[PDB]
């Protein structure tokens, strides 16, 4: 354990370089049932994470 | 003889900067499969300072 941190449509983006983990991030509310709804918007930086780990495959969990 | 630093001797490749890997994957240096049993060309993969 090297970290450990405690504090609609939403959208987020995940980046590895340089073993820095940079999680970009954004919300909207949306109303729509079929598939994500046509727009823009901008998704600012939020997180930048020093894990230097190794990354091929991820999993959500709902 | 104070042998608890290690160093990692065998890797498939170079480390990327910053990165870090603390796995202990027997390396397999020949032919002959390891099956995480370590022998000739089956090595562990850190070994100590002296
Ligand atoms: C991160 O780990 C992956 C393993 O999932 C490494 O990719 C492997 O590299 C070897 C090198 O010979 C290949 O034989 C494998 O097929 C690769 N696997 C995958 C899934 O790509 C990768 O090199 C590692 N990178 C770092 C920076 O550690």
């Amino acid at each position: 354990c090297t970290f450990e941190y405690v504090s609609n449509l939403r959208e987020f983006v995940f980046k590895n370089i340089d073993g820095y983990f940079k999680i970009y991030s954004k919300h909207t509310p949306i109303n729509l049932v079929r598939d994500l709804p046509q727009g823009f918007s901008a998704l600012e930086p939020l997180v930048d994470l020093p894990i230097g780990i190794n990354i091929t495959r991820f999993q959500t969990l709902l | 003889g104070n042998y608890n630093y290690l160093y990692r001797l065998f890797r498939k490749s170079n480390l990327k900067p910053f990165e870090r890997d603390i796995s202990t994957e027997i390396y397999q240096a020949g032919s002959t499969p390891c099956n995480g049993v370590e022998g000739f060309n089956c090595y562990f993969p850190l070994q100590s300072y002296g």
